[PDB]
């Protein structure tokens, strides 16, 4: 085999998941514009 | 009391809006402005409830002093 090659050697064959800031921020923004109920609290208002 | 509209209130009232980022001093300058607007309205609310000599505002009140603020509101009366 390679074991006798004395000169020029045969070299060939051997060797959680976060959302992106302003998603949820959007999803907000689509979530409110659908809805119409009130935003702001009823007793601190009053 | 004025305090009581705070975090996500300011928050919220944002996204019904359309804001997406909202930064600090907002809440501090929309609490201003919140009460400017309300220091009007019930003032005009208040002067009505004077002239007809009552201890009560009515929801009639609100909406006539609204209505003389340009805030012309439906829903609560004739």
């Amino acid at each position: 085999a390679r074991t006798m090659q004395t000169a020029r050697k045969s070299t060939g064959g051997k060797a959680p998941h976060r959302y992106r800031p302003g998603t949820v921020a959007l999803r907000e923004i689509r979530r409110y514009q659908k809805s119409t109920e009130l935003l702001i609290r009823k007793l601190p208002f009053q | 009391n004025i305090q009581g509209i705070t975090k996500p209130a300011i928050r919220r009232l944002a996204r019904r809006g359309g804001v997406k980022r909202i930064s600090g001093l907002i809440y501090e300058e929309t609490r201003g402005v919140l009460k400017v607007f309300l220091e009007n309205v019930i003032r005009d609310a208040v002067t009505y409830t004077e002239h007809a000599k009552r201890k009560t505002v009515t929801a009639m009140d609100v909406v006539y002093a609204l209505k003389r603020q340009g805030r012309t509101l439906y829903g609560f009366g004739g």
